[PDB]
């Protein structure tokens, strides 16, 4: 049910718009 | 020829393994001469294989007795003098 | 006598030199050629073709070699996987565009050919021309994964290795 | 013109020099005020060319130094033929080679540690050596243990002749730089003098001396009824019973009739089934020719007569487009650089080394060399460990003549110019490489080992798996297995039989050697070989080419070759030095060499050494587990270290219970040097302080004031006990594992 | 004989286009027209990342809860009698 | 003569001397005494 | 740009000028030393820090004294 | 006994021990000569085996519950033998030896270059001040009260 559809969301999509999200923050400027 | 030095090892198998045991049984008694009390303080002035020809120290005197035995004169491989 | 290898552009200090590897005519012809380095052109266009040639050459690996590799399904699992990497692709390219460009700024392109003659720099290091090539890039490489899947798995051509 | 050159009496014998440490450099010679002065004692021993500005006097020295080297190898091997004569079991070895294991060195009954004397047979007690002296006597047709007292004189003698040869050649005849300048007729002499004619002197013991007492021994007759050596000179009749060829003389050889020397002069291949090692006969028709071969090869340069060619005009004459002036320049480079020698002596020897152990395994050409396992993995491990050692100090000597003695303005040479005109290309592109192979080679090991932590077997890189076959490999098999037939026809036997013949040799219900198959597990391992050898590369390489200066350093050669560093300024500048990436490369000299020796001792337990019983059967120490285990980092962590290893922790109490003692001491010595390798010296310099203050408050503060170690010193002590404690882990581990199970 | 102009210091200091082609479009008029149509709503970069993010993760999360017990072990669950621990513990 | 005995006088050469006469004294110790847990 | 000092234990001996990779300081007219003179350091924006003045200080403690501060590309050393 | 271990005269493992350490020795024996010289060497440690053992009974030393002597260290009168007089033996030594560094480091001090009579050493001053660590504990004693053994700086 919910694990089928959190673990990709945290493990995969969460860290990938993390990462966007800080390296769009450290390369302003 | 081979087969006639095979005729010669078989009529002597029994005196050379005799030599065999005799010198690897010189060669460890030389490390435990002391211990055994052969070849020590007052006669080791020269090496314990001096003393094995004029004092007839136990293990280094075999060997040196059975070393060239039913051998000619010229021919024994482990002394060049043997019967001189 | 005669020597092959001479300094770039007949400079001496800057930091290359010209080898048959980098300077031979057909290898100069044929790096002009490519969608990479054609100036004079609208980038989406180039981005599709960029696209269209990597998302077809990445059909076969997540195919043939997946986890899924020996099950029936494994065709499209594969195009799938292909179809994610093109994704995550454009992401990247995305990102970078960002990152890199602003939508004010001239491009960074050279200004000068190897002989000297100005010319236009090239509109894909702008912010416009990177998003248009990103956006050509997406579009060619969903494409090239649905066409090499058709290909591979619509018509069932008798490829040798599938 | 070519002649003798000497100085007389240059040098005069005197102690006075003794009684003075430091005497041969300015700065030490004033004595020490810290303790750092003990130290550079040392270190600047043997670096005469620091010492001193005259080739020539540098020249002196190196070679009287050889004299001093040969006197002590002279005195090594006299030391192990009297051992071998005086305290062994090789007479009763003789009779019963294949029961009996070989000793030549026995305890004294001290503090207990007379339990070393082990049962190694033939009413023999001693520790049984891996050296191998005893196939190699049988080999030479040596009999009696009076033979090898003879041979301890004539070494001792011999070391009193080199030792006094460098005193007469350093002190009254000193030779002239023009002397060793004459590089074609050295070349000339060691050639067709040394290699030849020492190569042709061996050929006729062997026909003479070794031939016919093997004979004698493959036969069956005891060793004590064998006719003495010189009885095989002294009537021919002896040796025309054997050969009956020997009775034509040498009309056959003078006539061009030497098919009629086919007895005794053979192209066999393969081994000999009695003995388990190569054909004496094929041996001595292989020096005879290597004799000629060489005899002609030494005759090629020009020394004094019109005849031979110029090494400068063949070197003068290699140029093209892409090389410029070529290699002119490089005949007065290697004629003025001592170290320029050294690295090429010393690249060569350590490939050459490496060549030896891979053929001597291969081909064992020692008589009951092959199924003494013992003797064969000691000598394979020892061989690839001195091969690898000196080539890093190739690169190391090669650092240091891009230091000092490499000058442009004098010594220009186009191709290394050229060299250092794209270092960064070539550097960047072995970067690329060790990168690629290091990828494609260890992650495919941790793809295994994920896939079968996870369950999934049938998705591993493995043989019932996804596969990869040394395709390339496994057709030369095939094809050196088929050269008998068709490109070899004079041959009868492959040159191996490990090529793929399908035989296999047994000596006393052991194997010696069978094909031995190459599959996935053979094809990770070769490409993991393959990438530490690229990253040893890179590693000495980067120094080599930038030791002079750098785009972080522009005058780095102003530095030295062995400077620490050039301060925390532009980021961090250490270990910039040439000496350091030597310090760096020694690291992974010893990992490729210990991947190489593990692979070898695992493939031979698995896949080769054995036993077999009057059925017909094989049974392997492994039973072939290397397939399918070594394909994963757990396989090697399971089956290789923490099985194998357990002969060597249970040791205690029996005679192998030096290598269990050994073993943990290499252990601690290794992590011993972590702590050298992990710190620095301005710690230790104030933790020295503090005890300096304790010391001058009981007055007891010595005048030579106490200094921690060199930044340069810490890092060379680091890797020294390093590679020591590694090396000896693996030295007790093996032996202790090959002499309890082999 | 000179590679040092003060007037010119993209020349001096070796910025040029080496490979880059000043030829105009090789691409067929009408191929590159139903390219523009096609493709233009993903030349807005502040639009296609946001899009790709989302879009990724919502197809990302929609397919791992559309997989079967065929696709993925994990889904098809145990299919064995569990084992027994060592001291009896279940 | 002077010299040799300078140089004699030496650390590593005095230190080789100084060990291997203590080494020496111990192991005949331990010949004629051995096994030593406790001092009777 | 990092930070580099001069104290007035100055002896004048102009050790650290000469030994200076990037040209960093230089002397100047002074009366505090026999020598009349004392080291200056103009142009600390080319420093790197590799300290090979204090290398040749001979003053005790040292009479140039380099703290490493803020990075730039100069101070790095970088060519690219 | 002490910490409940027993001596090494009445425990059992002790016996067994030397009973199991003499058939492992023995077990060597028969593959050789009785009158070899290996019999003869495996006999002497045999020797030293069983004097070793009556040695350890004799002496009076604790085993524990497996057959191996035990040290008692705290103080008790019946087991000085294992701490207490070696530990005095072993620091007249050290004293003794730290003693005639300092004498000799002390002499060589006051010279033009002190450090070359500290790699090269004075072999005749290293006689005379050797035998002074016979008497040291009296010295030591006596630049105690005076206060000529501390700096005080
Ligand atoms: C928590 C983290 C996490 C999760 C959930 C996964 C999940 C997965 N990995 Mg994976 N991986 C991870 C971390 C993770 N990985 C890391 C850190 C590494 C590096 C060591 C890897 C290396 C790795 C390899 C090498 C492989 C996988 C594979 C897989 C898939 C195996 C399932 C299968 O057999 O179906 C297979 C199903 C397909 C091939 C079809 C997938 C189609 C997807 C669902 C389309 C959607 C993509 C989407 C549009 C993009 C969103 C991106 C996001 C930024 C927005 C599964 C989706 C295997 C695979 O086949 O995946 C490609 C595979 O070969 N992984
Ligand atoms: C892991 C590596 C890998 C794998 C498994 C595949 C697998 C495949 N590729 Mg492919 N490819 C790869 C790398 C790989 N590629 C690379 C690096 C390139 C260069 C960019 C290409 C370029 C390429 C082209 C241009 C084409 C393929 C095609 C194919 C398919 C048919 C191949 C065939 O039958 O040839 C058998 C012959 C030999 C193996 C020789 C197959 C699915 C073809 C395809 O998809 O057709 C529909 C096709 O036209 N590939
Ligand atoms: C590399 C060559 C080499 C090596 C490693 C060995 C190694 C060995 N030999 Mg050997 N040997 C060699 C060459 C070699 N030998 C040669 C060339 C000969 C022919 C001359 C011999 C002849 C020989 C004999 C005849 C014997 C050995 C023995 C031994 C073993 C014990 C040695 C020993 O305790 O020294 C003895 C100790 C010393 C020599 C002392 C070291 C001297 C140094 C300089 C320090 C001096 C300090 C001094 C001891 C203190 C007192 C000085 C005084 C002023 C108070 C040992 C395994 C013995 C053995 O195996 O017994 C079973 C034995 O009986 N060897
Ligand atoms: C046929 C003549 C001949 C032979 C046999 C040799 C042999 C050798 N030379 Mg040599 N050399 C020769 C001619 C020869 N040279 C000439 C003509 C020159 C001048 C161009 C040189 C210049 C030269 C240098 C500069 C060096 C050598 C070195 C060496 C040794 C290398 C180490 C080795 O392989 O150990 C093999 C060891 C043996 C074979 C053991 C036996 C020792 C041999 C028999 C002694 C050689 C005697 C010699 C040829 C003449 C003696 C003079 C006479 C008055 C007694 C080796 C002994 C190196 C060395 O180690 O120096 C000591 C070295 O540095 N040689
Ligand atoms: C350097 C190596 C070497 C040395 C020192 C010798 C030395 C000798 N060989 Mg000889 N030999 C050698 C290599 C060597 N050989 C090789 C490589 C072969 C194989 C082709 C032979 C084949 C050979 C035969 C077939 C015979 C000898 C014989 C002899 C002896 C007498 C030679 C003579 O005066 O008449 C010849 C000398 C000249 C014409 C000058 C002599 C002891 C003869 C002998 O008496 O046997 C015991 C004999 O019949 N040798
Ligand atoms: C025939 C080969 C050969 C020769 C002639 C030389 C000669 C030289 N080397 Mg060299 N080298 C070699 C091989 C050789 N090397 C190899 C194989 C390597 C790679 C490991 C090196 C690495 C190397 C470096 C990195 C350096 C030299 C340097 C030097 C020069 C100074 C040597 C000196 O004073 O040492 C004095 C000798 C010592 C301080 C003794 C060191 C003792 C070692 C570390 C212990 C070895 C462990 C031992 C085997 C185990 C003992 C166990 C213990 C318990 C007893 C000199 C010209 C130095 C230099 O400045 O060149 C100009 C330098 O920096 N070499
Ligand atoms: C086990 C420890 C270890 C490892 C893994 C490495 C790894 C490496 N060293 Mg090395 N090194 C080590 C210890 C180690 N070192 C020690 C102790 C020393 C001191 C002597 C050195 C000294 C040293 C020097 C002097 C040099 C290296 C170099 C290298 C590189 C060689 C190129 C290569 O193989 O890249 C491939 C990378 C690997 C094999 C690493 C493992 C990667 C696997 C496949 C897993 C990756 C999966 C995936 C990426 C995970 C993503 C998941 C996500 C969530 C992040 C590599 C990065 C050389 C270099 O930089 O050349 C390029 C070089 O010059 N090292
Ligand atoms: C700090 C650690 C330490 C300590 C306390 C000891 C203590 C001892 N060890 Mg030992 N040992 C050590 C480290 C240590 N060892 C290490 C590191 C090793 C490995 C090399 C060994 C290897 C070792 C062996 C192989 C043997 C010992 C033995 C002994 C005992 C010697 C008794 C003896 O000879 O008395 C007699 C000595 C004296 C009375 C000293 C006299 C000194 C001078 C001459 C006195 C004269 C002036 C007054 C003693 C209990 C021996 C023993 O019998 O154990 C039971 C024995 O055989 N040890
Ligand atoms: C004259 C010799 C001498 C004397 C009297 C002392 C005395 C002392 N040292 Mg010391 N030390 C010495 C030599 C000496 N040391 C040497 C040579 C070294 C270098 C290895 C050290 C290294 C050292 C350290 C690292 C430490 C001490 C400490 C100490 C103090 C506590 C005792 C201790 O830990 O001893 C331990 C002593 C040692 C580990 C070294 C002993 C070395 C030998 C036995 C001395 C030989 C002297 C000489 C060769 C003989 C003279 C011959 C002459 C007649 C010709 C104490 C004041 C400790 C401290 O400050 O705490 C208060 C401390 O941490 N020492
Ligand atoms: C690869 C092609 C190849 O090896 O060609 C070999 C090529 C031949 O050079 P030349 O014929 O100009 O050299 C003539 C003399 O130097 C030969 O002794 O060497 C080079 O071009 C330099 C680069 C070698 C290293 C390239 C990597």
């Amino acid at each position: 049910n919910l694990p089928s559809i959190f673990v990709p969301l945290v493990g995969l999509v969460f860290p990938a718009i993390a990462m966007a999200s800080l390296f769009l923050h450290v390369q302003k400027n | 020829v081979i087969d006639y030095y095979l005729e010669k090892s078989k009529a002597n198998k029994e005196l050379n393994d005799k030599k065999r045991l005799a010198t690897t049984d010189a060669n460890f008694a030389r490390a435990y001469t002391v211990e055994f009390g052969t070849c020590k303080f007052p006669e080791n002035f020269t090496g314990c294989q001096d003393l094995a020809k004029q004092k007839k120290v136990p293990f280094l005197s075999e060997d040196l007795d059975i070393e060239c035995e039913g051998k000619d004169i010229y021919k024994c491989g482990s002394n060049v003098f043997w019967k001189w | 006598t005669y020597q092959v290898i001479q300094p770039i552009n007949g400079d001496p200090f800057i930091g290359s030199l010209e080898t048959p590897i980098t300077s031979s005519p057909l290898i100069a012809w044929y790096l002009s050629n490519l969608p990479g380095y054609r100036t004079a052109v609208d980038p989406l266009l180039r981005g599709i073709e960029v696209g269209l040639a990597h998302g077809y050459l990445l059909v076969g690996p997540f195919v043939i070699t997946g986890p899924l590799r020996n099950a029936p399904n494994h065709g499209a699992v594969g195009s799938l996987g292909a179809a994610g990497l093109i994704v995550i692709l454009s992401i990247t390219l995305t990102m970078y565009g960002i990152a890199s460009f602003k939508e004010g700024d001239p491009s960074t392109a050279p200004s000068l050919t190897l002989t000297g003659r100005k010319k236009v720099p090239d509109p894909l290091q702008t912010a416009d021309g990177w998003a248009r090539f990103t956006g050509g890039f997406f579009f060619g490489g969903i494409s090239g994964v649905i066409w090499a899947y058709f290909l591979l798995y619509v018509l069932d051509l008798p490829y040798f290795v599938k | 013109e070519v002649k003798i050159l000497v100085d007389k009496d240059p040098v005069k014998t005197s102690f006075e020099e003794w009684a003075k440490p430091g005497h041969f450099s300015r700065t030490i010679a004033k004595g020490p005020d810290t303790t750092t002065w003990i130290w550079n004692l040392h270190a600047d021993a043997h670096d005469f060319d620091s010492h001193t500005s005259d080739l020539e006097e540098i020249s002196r020295k190196v070679f009287s130094a050889h004299f001093g080297q040969l006197s002590i190898i002279f005195l090594w091997l006299s030391g192990m033929y009297f051992h071998g004569a005086r305290f062994s079991n090789y007479e009763a070895w003789l009779s019963d080679p294949t029961h009996i294991g070989p000793s030549a060195q026995v305890v004294w009954p001290i503090v207990g540690q007379e339990i070393l004397n082990g049962d190694v047979g033939g009413g023999f007690r001693g520790i049984q050596i891996t050296s191998g002296f005893f196939q190699m006597w049988r080999a030479s047709g040596i009999t009696s243990e009076l033979q090898l007292y003879c041979t301890a004189i004539g070494a001792l003698i011999f070391a009193a002749l080199m030792l006094f040869a460098g005193w007469f050649h350093y002190h009254k005849a000193a030779p002239k730089l023009a002397w060793f300048q004459d590089v074609e007729s050295m070349l000339n002499h060691h050639l067709a003098g040394l290699l030849g004619l020492g190569s042709l002197g061996w050929a006729g013991h062997q026909v003479h001396v070794s031939l016919p007492i093997n004979q004698f021994l493959n036969a069956g007759v005891d060793p004590k009824e064998i006719p003495l050596p010189h009885e095989f000179i002294l009537n021919r009749d002896l040796l025309s019973q054997l050969y009956p060829s020997f009775a034509e003389g040498a009309t056959p050889f003078f006539t061009l009739n030497w098919s009629k020397y086919a007895e005794f002069l053979t192209f066999r291949g393969g081994l000999d089934p009695v003995t388990g090692g190569l054909w004496l006969t094929d041996i001595a028709h292989h020096h005879l020719a290597i004799a000629i071969l060489f005899l002609i090869a030494g005759h090629m340069y020009r020394t004094n007569w019109g005849i031979g060619h110029g090494l400068k005009d063949i070197l003068e004459a290699h140029k093209g487009p892409f090389t410029g002036q070529g290699h002119k320049g490089l005949y007065e480079i290697l004629t003025t650089s001592w170290h320029a020698q050294l690295s090429l002596n010393l690249a060569m020897l350590g490939s050459l080394t490496i060549v030896v152990a891979h053929h001597m395994y291969s081909m064992p050409p020692y008589p009951y060399l092959a199924t003494d396992y013992g003797t064969q993995l000691s000598l394979f491990t020892h061989h690839m460990w001195i091969g690898g050692f000196l080539i890093v100090g190739a690169a190391a000597h090669a650092a240091i003549f891009m230091v000092r003695d490499y000058d442009p303005t004098t010594r220009y040479n186009d191709l290394l110019d050229r060299v250092l005109r794209h270092r960064d290309a070539i550097i960047s592109h072995l970067n690329w490489a060790c990168i690629f192979l290091g990828f494609h080679s260890f992650g495919l090991y941790i793809h295994n080992d994920t896939m079968s932590a996870l369950g999934r077997p049938q998705d591993m890189f493995s043989d019932t798996a996804i596969q990869l076959q040394p395709v390339f490999a496994q057709w030369i098999q095939n094809t050196h297995a088929l050269a008998p037939g068709a490109t070899a026809p004079s041959a009868t036997a492959s040159t191996s039989l490990t090529w793929g013949g399908g035989d296999l040799v047994a000596v006393g219900g052991k194997v010696a050697l069978l094909p031995i198959p190459l599959g996935t597990a053979d094809f990770l391992v070769h490409h993991i070989h393959a990438f530490t050898i690229h990253v040893t590369v890179l590693i000495l390489l980067k120094g080599v080419l930038f030791a002079r200066s750098s785009r972080l350093i522009p005058d780095k050669a102003n530095l030295g070759f062995r400077f620490p560093c050039d301060g925390p300024g532009r980021g961090g500048t250490c270990q910039v030095s040439a000496w350091d990436h030597v310090f760096l490369g020694l690291f992974w000299m010893y990992n490729s060499i210990s991947v190489v020796i593990f692979h070898f001792s695992w493939k031979m337990q698995s896949d080769v050494w054995g036993s077999i019983s009057d059925q017909g059967v094989v049974t392997h120490i492994t039973g072939g587990n290397f397939a399918q285990s070594s394909i994963t980092i757990n396989g090697w962590l399971r089956d290789f270290l923490w099985a194998q290893a357990s002969q060597v922790i249970q040791s205690y109490g029996s005679s192998l219970s030096a290598y269990g003692l050994f073993f943990l001491g290499a252990h601690f010595v290794w992590a011993f040097s972590l702590m050298f390798l992990f710190s620095g010296r301005g710690y230790w310099q104030e933790l020295i302080e503090s005890i300096v203050w304790a010391h001058n408050k009981l007055k007891v503060a010595p005048a030579t004031q106490p200094r921690a170690l060199s930044i340069v010193q810490g890092r060379a002590v680091g890797v020294t006990h390093y590679l020591l404690g590694g090396i000896a882990t693996t030295w007790a581990f093996f032996l202790a594992r090959i002499i309890a199970v082999g | 004989s000179v590679y040092f102009d003060l007037e010119d210091i993209a020349n001096t200091t070796g910025q040029w286009d080496v490979y880059g082609s000043d030829a105009p479009s090789p691409y067929n008029g009408l191929q590159s027209k139903f390219f523009e149509t096609f493709a233009a709503p993903f030349t807005k970069r502040g639009l296609l990342l946001k899009f790709l993010l989302l879009g990724g993760g919502a197809t990302l999360a929609f397919v791992s809860s559309q997989a079967t017990g065929d696709d993925l072990p994990i889904v098809k669950g145990p299919q064995l009698p569990p084992q027994p621990g060592p001291r009896g513990k279940i | 003569m002077r010299d040799l005995k300078t140089y004699l006088s030496v650390a590593p050469v005095l230190s080789t001397l100084w060990f291997g006469a203590l080494a020496g004294l111990l192991i005949e110790i331990n010949r004629f005494f051995p096994d030593a847990l406790t001092f009777p | 740009s990092h930070s580099v000092k001069i104290y007035d234990t100055c002896i004048g001996c102009t050790q650290c000028v000469r030994a200076c990779p990037t040209d960093v300081l230089e002397m100047i007219p002074w009366d505090g030393c026999k020598a009349k003179q004392i080291a200056s350091a103009p142009r600390t924006e080319d420093c790197v820090g590799c300290k090979r003045c204090e290398s040749a200080c001979p003053t005790d403690f040292l009479s140039v004294r380099v703290y490493l501060w803020h990075e730039t590309t100069r101070s790095m050393g970088l060519a690219y | 006994d002490i910490s409940g271990l027993t001596p090494c005269k009445d425990s059992k493992q002790f016996a067994k021990r030397e009973k199991q350490q003499i058939k492992k020795l023995e077990s060597s024996l028969k593959l050789y000569a009785p009158e070899s010289a290996p019999a003869l060497a495996l006999n002497a440690q045999i020797e030293k085996t069983k004097r070793r053992f009556d040695n350890y009974g004799k002496y009076g030393l604790l085993c524990g519950s497996d057959g191996l002597p035990h040290l008692i260290v705290n103080g008790d009168q019946r087991h000085w033998g294992e701490f207490i007089t070696p530990g005095i033996l072993f620091l007249y030594i050290a004293g003794w030896i730290g003693w005639v560094g300092r004498s000799y480091l002390i002499a060589i001090s006051g010279e033009k270059k002190p450090a070359m009579k500290e790699i090269i050493i004075d072999v005749p001053l290293a006689s005379r001040i050797i035998f002074r660590g016979f008497i040291w504990p009296v010295a030591a004693y006596r630049e105690f009260l005076n206060g000529d053994l501390i700096a005080k700086d």
